[PDB]
C-alpha cells in the first residue's frame, strides 16, 4: 500500500557512519 | 491544543519503514539509519527556524544516546542533560529517558517511565507506532514533557536560572 503523501525519511544511499558524524558534528 | 502539536510534529518528521532491534548488526545498521536521517532533518529544520530546545547524539554502536537541552521562560535560561539506552528486544512499548541533571529534583516515579510522561503519550505511542523511532519519542514525549514541568516546577519552586551562578 502506498504512502506517496505521506512523510519519508532523507534515505539518498548515506552510510551510517556519516550519519552519526554530522549529527554528533552539529551540535 | 494537544492534538494538534501532535499532529504538526508528527506532519513535519519524515517517517521511517524498518523497526528492526540492535540484536542484527545489519539489521541494526538499516534501522539506525532512516532513524539518524529523520532526526538530524528534524534538528536540521528545528534548529535553522531558531527553534532549538534540544541536542541529541550516540555512540558509533547506536546503542546508548545522550544529549543535553535548554528552555527559556520569563526571560531565564535553564539547562538540562540525558542519557538512554536502547533494549534489546525494541518492544512496542517506547523506550525510557533519564535526565541526570534532576534526579532528585522529580520524585521517583514508578519502575517504568521516570520522567516519560504517559498522560497522552502512552495512549498515543500504543495506538500508533507503525515506525515512531527516537524523533518522535523526543518530539511527542521529552519535548512535551519539559514545556509542562518548566511552568510547573517554576511556580512550584524546584528548579531556578543559572545565569547568577556564573556571569
Amino acid at each position: 500500500g502506498m504512502s506517496v503523501t505521506e512523510l519519508t525519511v532523507e534515505d539518498s544511499g548515506e552510510s551510517l557512519e556519516d550519519l552519526m558524524a554530522k549529527m554528533k558534528n552539529m551540535w | 491544543m494537544a492534538d494538534e502539536a501532535t499532529r504538526r510534529v508528527v506532519s513535519e518528521i519524515p517517517v521511517l519503514k524498518t523497526n528492526a532491534g540492535p540484536r542484527d548488526r545489519e539489521l541494526w545498521v538499516q534501522r539506525l539509519k532512516e532513524e539518524y536521517q529523520s532526526l538530524i532533518r528534524y534538528v536540521e529544520n528545528n534548529k535553522n527556524a531558531d527553534n532549538d530546545w534540544f541536542r541529541l547524539e550516540s555512540n558509533k554502536e547506536g546503542t546508548r544516546w545522550f544529549g543535553k537541552c535548554w528552555y527559556i521562560h520569563d526571560l531565564l535560561k535553564y539547562e538540562f542533560d540525558i542519557e538512554f539506552d536502547i533494549p534489546i528486544t525494541y518492544p512496542t512499548t517506547a523506550p525510557e529517558i533519564a535526565v541526570p541533571e534532576l534526579d532528585g529534583k522529580t520524585a521517583k516515579m514508578y519502575r517504568g517511565g521516570k520522567i516519560c510522561l504517559t498522560d497522552h503519550f502512552k495512549p498515543l505511542w500504543a495506538r500508533n507506532v507503525p515506525k515512531f523511532g527516537l524523533a518522535h519519542l523526543m518530539a511527542l514525549g521529552l519535548g512535551p514533557w519539559l514545556a509542562v514541568e518548566i511552568p510547573d516546577l517554576i511556580q512550584k519552586g524546584v528548579i531556578q536560572h543559572k545565569e547568577k551562578c556564573n556571569q
